[PDB]
């Protein structure tokens, strides 16, 4: 007759979903500013505009 | 004193029957209160 008998599965929940936090922490990219350029632009000046930004 | 003559007969005549040693519960209310228990 023990405590342990009747947590089994919130425990299970827990440890499941800091698994999931832990895993998201490092995983997720921490970079902003998905920048793109257009269809014509000359990298050798495309890359002007990386240095500049 | 031991009037020994109680109005409950009305369950020994057929609703139930003489020496049968039948149970106290339900099978299924054991098998609940087991469940009830994890």
């Amino acid at each position: 007759n023990t405590p342990l008998q009747a947590i089994g599965v919130p425990v299970a929940l827990y440890d499941a979903l800091m698994a999931r936090a832990i895993d998201s922490a490092d995983g997720t990219p921490n970079s902003k500013w998905l920048v793109t350029a257009s269809r014509d632009l000359d990298d050798g000046q495309a890359k002007e505009v990386k240095e500049g930004i | 004193p031991a009037p020994s003559a109680n109005p409950a007969k009305i369950f020994i005549r057929r609703f139930f029957s003489a020496g049968v040693a039948k149970n106290v519960v339900s099978y299924s209310n054991v098998m609940a209160a087991q469940r009830a228990m994890e």
